[PDB]
């Protein structure tokens, strides 16, 4: 915790910058997106629901 | 009262995403309305009633011979005295409505008074004889901000693009409001307010002061 | 020092006949007179001396006192039926939109502070400009709370709409109360239950919930009202409250919103136990809501080799309170259904906590 | 602070501008005191520092 | 006038010195309920400047 006037402008800036600078496509954050849609979590749990549905039907 | 926390417990879950496009959203709906509906049956019965001892080591206690009249029994736990004391004060109707002492209270009691206050019947009824949810509602609650954070995300881009004039226009001045926030309180870091360069409006102030 | 040639300041007609007061315009005609005239970073601190005298002098500034003051404040109200209209795009776009805005929100947590002592809700009642817009705003946040797709928060504003609606259900916690409603489809009740569904916070749960419970004074069930709105969807939401045992502000709240909805008529009874998953819950704890925080005699001899309690808590008072109301219904109907399938668990409680005999005078004799 | 209170406290200052003035063995000249001053001020204000 | 020389130790500009930037701010205060409710509010808005 122990949010400021400071802390929170400073916060909205950074907000406001990384969407602004992904339009211009300056921003690379393919190392942001390879935490969500990329490992196996997409994958994996799949295969954990591919189990789950059998489990639940008996 | 409720003690507070210093991390998030839940999370909005927004609903401004087109449900059309994402899927499956009204289904997480479904589950956490039934989670919600799993646990009012559990706390429920965690407050449950339960009638296991009207009659039926230090539980057993013997009674006297004179409150053995107002029991029917000799021995038994307080709990067993304390109620059919109650009940024989109750059955016979002597509580003042229109507690008034009977014959055989007169003896239980040692007492002539044949008026007494119930709290001091019950006095001289004394006289006689769990960690992993913890982990699991912070890890649910550190994906529903995440989604939270896309979903702002989406909004943005989706608010620019339907009127991208208004959008940008917001961003410069946000952009000129915000950098000049910033900016206001690099004049005092004890360097440079010690070495005279910044006191040659910090003189009018003293005028202010001054008058104060 | 004290010359004529020094200064011109005491000739001869005016060193001590000048009144104490003559300084300029007092501090509160400056605010009056500063806050009709068009000059921005003018009002901006006209509106911050009234917001000060709204919580360290309100009875200075009261509008009975002053019957020129709605007037001025409802110029700056009104703009955010237009700018609120916005906020589901980028409406604030300069550094004149936000100063209007603030200037808005200024005026409308001064009229919720004003709207708290008595003889001065008197006011805001009469003019329609103000129940209307605390209709719309309720309506918005409506809109937000349900979830459809005509009206979309735009999060990024989230920030100037979660503090109107802070201050417009603050303002109905004390214009519920001077009004009475008579009509089934009514604003003001829908909208609350509409909110009271979503909020998920604490704050606005309980003032929704004094709102709808001062809703529904001065009427009679035996006819169509706003009490016709609610359903089991709702009704077995208030009650769940009683399942919380963490606090003892949502429990008052549930208990006393009851209370006010079971007092009219019998029928509001038969209607409040007609399902299955609120009977269940008021069955299983307003038995243990007469010991709640009371300091059991403590029956831990059972392992080892009394004190009874003397008082008993505000929470227990308010659910023996509901019990004695429950216990006089009919003889038929089911408030003694109830009062009767709870005997063999208040007596217990009655065994266990001597001062609930005097207490529960009223609905032992009805049983 | 040492090396200046150590200073002759009788410090006056003979400038290439009295010529002008012709001062005598028997009156005072002008401008007389002004490395004094100009010390005095240094040390004052080095001991007015807090 | 015993004002201290400057080689006394209380000589600092500035150790605890506080600017408005840096005031901390009312924030949505976070509420715990049990570990078996799913109903409850779970959050406190009294006005505050995120809320």
């Amino acid at each position: 915790n122990n949010v400021t006037l400071k802390n929170l402008t400073a916060f909205q800036l950074l907000s406001q910058r990384e969407n602004i600078c992904e339009l211009l496509n300056l921003v690379e954050s393919t190392e942001r997106h390879n935490s969500i849609i990329n490992p196996e979590r997409q994958r994996m749990s799949l295969e954990e629901m591919k189990k789950m549905l059998d489990a639940l039907k008996n | 009262n409720p003690v507070p926390v210093t991390y998030p417990t839940d999370a909005y879950i927004p609903t401004y995403l087109p449900d059309d496009k994402v899927s499956n959203l009204a289904d997480l709906k479904k589950l956490i309305e039934m989670d919600s509906r799993l646990d009012l049956y559990l706390t429920r019965r965690r407050l449950d009633t339960s009638i296991n001892l009207p009659t039926n080591d230090g539980g057993k206690v013997q009674y006297s011979p004179n409150l053995a009249t107002l029991i029917g029994m000799q021995t038994g736990s307080v709990n067993d005295a304390v109620y059919s004391i109650y009940k024989y004060i109750l059955i016979n109707n002597l509580f003042v409505t229109e507690v008034k002492l009977d014959s055989l209270l007169q003896k239980v009691l040692d007492t002539n008074a044949a008026h007494l206050p119930l709290m001091n019947v019950v006095q001289t009824v004394n006289k006689l004889v769990d960690a992993e949810d913890t982990a699991k509602l912070r890890e649910i609650t550190k994906l529903a901000l995440q989604l939270n954070s896309s979903a702002q995300k989406y909004q943005f881009f989706h608010e620019l693009s339907l009127h991208p004039r208004e959008t940008l226009t917001h961003y410069l001045w946000s952009s000129k409001q915000n950098e000049l926030v910033l900016q206001g309180d690099q004049y005092f870091n004890e360097d440079a307010a010690r070495t005279s360069d910044i006191y040659s409006s910090l003189m009018g102030n003293i005028s202010l002061l001054y008058s104060q | 020092t004290k010359s004529i040639h020094y200064s011109l300041a005491n000739f001869n007609v005016f060193q001590s006949l000048p009144k104490e007061t003559a300084r300029g315009v007092d501090d509160l005609t400056r605010m009056e007179m500063a806050l009709l005239s068009g000059i921005p970073e003018e009002i901006k601190w006209s509106l911050k001396k009234y917001l000060t005298y709204s919580n360290k002098a309100p009875y200075m500034i009261s509008l009975r006192t002053l019957p020129d003051l709605l007037p001025l404040f409802k110029t700056f109200i009104l703009p955010l039926e237009r700018i609120v209209e916005g906020l589901n795009k980028s409406s604030i776009c300069d550094s004149k939109a936000m100063d209007s805005l603030q200037m808005g929100l200024n005026a409308l947590l001064i009229l919720r502070n004003l709207a708290q002592d008595t003889d001065s809700v008197q006011i805001l009642v009469k003019d329609r400009e103000i129940k209307s817009f605390i209709l719309f705003i309720l309506k918005k946040f409506q809109c937000v709370a349900t979830g459809d797709n005509k009206w979309q928060l735009y999060e990024g504003n989230a920030t100037f709409f979660n503090e109107l609606t802070h201050y417009t259900l603050d303002l109905m916690e004390a214009i519920s109360s001077y009004i009475a409603p008579a009509m089934k489809d009514d604003h003001y009740f829908q909208t609350l239950v509409s909110i009271l569904n979503y909020t998920k916070d604490r704050y606005m749960v309980i003032s929704i919930l004094r709102s709808l419970s001062r809703l529904l004074v001065r009427s009679k069930a035996n006819e169509e009202s706003a009490a016709d709105n609610l359903d089991h969807k709702t009704l077995s939401l208030i009650v769940s409250f009683l399942l919380l045992e963490c606090d003892s502000e949502l429990i008052i709240a549930s208990l006393d919103f009851l209370y006010q909805y079971i007092l009219p008529g019998s029928q509001r009874i038969t209607e409040l136990f007609k399902s299955k998953e609120c009977s269940l819950i008021l069955e299983a704890t307003l038995p243990n809501l007469l010991s709640y925080n009371i300091a059991t005699p403590d029956y831990h001899l059972l392992q080892k080799h009394v004190k009874f309690p003397q008082e008993l808590s505000d929470v227990s008072k308010v659910a023996c309170t509901f019990l004695c109301l429950l216990s006089n219904d009919t003889d038929d109907g089911a408030g003694s259904a109830f009062c009767q399938r709870i005997r063999p668990l208040v007596l217990h409680k009655l065994a266990d906590i001597p001062p609930l005999t005097l207490a529960l005078s009223e609905y032992m004799e009805n049983t | 602070i040492n090396e200046l209170e150590r200073l002759p406290a009788n410090l006056g200052t003979y400038s290439l501008d009295d010529c002008l003035e012709f001062i005598t063995k028997d009156d005072l000249s002008s401008r007389m005191d002004t490395f004094k001053i100009k010390a005095l001020v240094e040390l004052k204000s080095l001991k007015l520092l807090t | 006038s015993n004002i201290p020389d400057p080689t006394l130790p209380p000589t600092e500009m500035m150790t605890r010195f506080l600017h408005p930037n840096w005031y901390a701010l009312p924030t949505t205060v976070w509420l715990k309920y049990g570990n078996y409710n799913s109903w409850a509010p779970s959050f406190n808005e009294n006005g505050t400047v995120v809320d």
